[PDB]
């Protein structure tokens, strides 16, 4: 991520605002329709439109990100205990994040499609791809 | 590809609305911007050096334009998607060689930009049914390279 990246991310992510908790449920729902492999991390899930527990999961995703976006220069030591979490407990395959992050850009392009440009469109899978980075890190 | 009656006919009526032209351009201005590696199969249309130049370059629209075109013929022809882009399969593998993985990526620039014009028509369960189309289409255009 260059300058011009973060200013790109925090940018856009101000623009997100309070909707980032439903947000990341779309994105959610988005992801378990469309690609239905990943609905095997969530057994234990309600998976129903408008569930309450996609709801929730939804809302520590949309925080995560915002917490991420506030620590652009050390993503590494902001997100570790979520690298644990999903490398070494939950095992996910690395290519889910890729599915998750067309599905945040896809959630995004809908509510926001006037502040969705290329350049914002370009800094914003950047951002997303470190973040994937950075919770796949710990294998 | 597995769809539906019911899919299907979602699919194909939102494509009624598909402009090709804006879409179109705009889809293949985005894997240019996104993926920039991808500038390097079009340096024939001139400076894609900055975002500004790509979005307005004619050759861009164009290009664009004839691809969507292309994958509107793979939304008409969904049971015969290997026999539609045969000619094409041979174009990027054997002339082009074009890796692939590309065209997922296209694919899915595509699925924003629909996304991004359709706002909340553009449903969860509307957009499953295009990740299906989307694969149909780039297993299709990498068949002449297995
Ligand atoms: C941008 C990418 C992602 C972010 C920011 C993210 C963030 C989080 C957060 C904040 C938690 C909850 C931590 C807690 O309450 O202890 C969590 C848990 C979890 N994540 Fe992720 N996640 C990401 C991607 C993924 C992907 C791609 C999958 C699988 C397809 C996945 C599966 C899960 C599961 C199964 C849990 C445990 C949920 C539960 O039991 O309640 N995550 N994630
Ligand atoms: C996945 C969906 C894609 C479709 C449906 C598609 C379709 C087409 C079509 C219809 C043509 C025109 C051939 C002609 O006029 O005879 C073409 C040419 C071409 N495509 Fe693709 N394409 C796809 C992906 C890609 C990707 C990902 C790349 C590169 C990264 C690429 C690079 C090219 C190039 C360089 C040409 C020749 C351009 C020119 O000489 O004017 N295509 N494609």
């Amino acid at each position: 991520l260059s300058a011009a990246d973060k200013t790109n991310v925090k940018a856009a992510w101000s623009k997100v605002g309070g909707h980032a908790g439903e947000y990341g449920a779309e994105a959610l729902e988005r992801m378990f329709l469309g690609f239905p492999t990943t609905k095997t991390y969530f057994p234990h899930f309600d998976l129903s439109h408008g569930s309450a527990q996609v709801k929730a999961h939804g809302k520590k995703v949309g925080d995560a990100l915002t917490l991420a976006v506030g620590h652009l220069d050390d993503l590494p030591g902001a997100l570790s205990n979520l690298s644990d979490l999903h490398a070494h407990k939950l095992r996910v395959d690395p290519v889910n994040f890729k599915l998750l992050s067309h599905c945040l850009l896809s959630t995004l392009a809908v509510h926001l499609p006037n502040d969705f440009t290329p350049a914002v469109h370009a800094s914003l899978d950047k951002f997303l791809s470190s973040v994937s980075t950075v919770l796949t890190s710990k294998y | 590809v597995q769809l539906s009656g019911e899919e299907k006919a979602a699919v194909l009526a939102l494509w009624d609305k598909v402009n090709e032209e804006e879409v179109g351009g705009e889809a293949l201005g985005r894997l240019l911007v996104v993926y920039p590696w991808t500038q390097r199969f079009f340096d024939s249309f001139g400076d894609l050096s900055n975002p500004g130049a790509v979005m307005g370059n004619p050759k861009v629209k164009a290009h664009g334009k004839k691809v969507l075109h292309s994958f509107g013929e793979g939304v008409h022809h969904l049971d015969n998607l290997k026999g539609t882009f045969a000619a094409l399969s041979e174009l990027h593998c054997d002339k082009l060689h074009v890796d692939p993985e590309n065209f997922r990526l296209l694919g899915n620039v595509l699925v924003v930009v629909l996304a991004r014009h359709f706002g909340k028509d553009f449903t969860p369960e509307l957009q499953a049914s295009y990740q299906k189309v989307v694969a149909g289409v780039a297993n299709a255009l990498a068949h002449k390279y297995h």
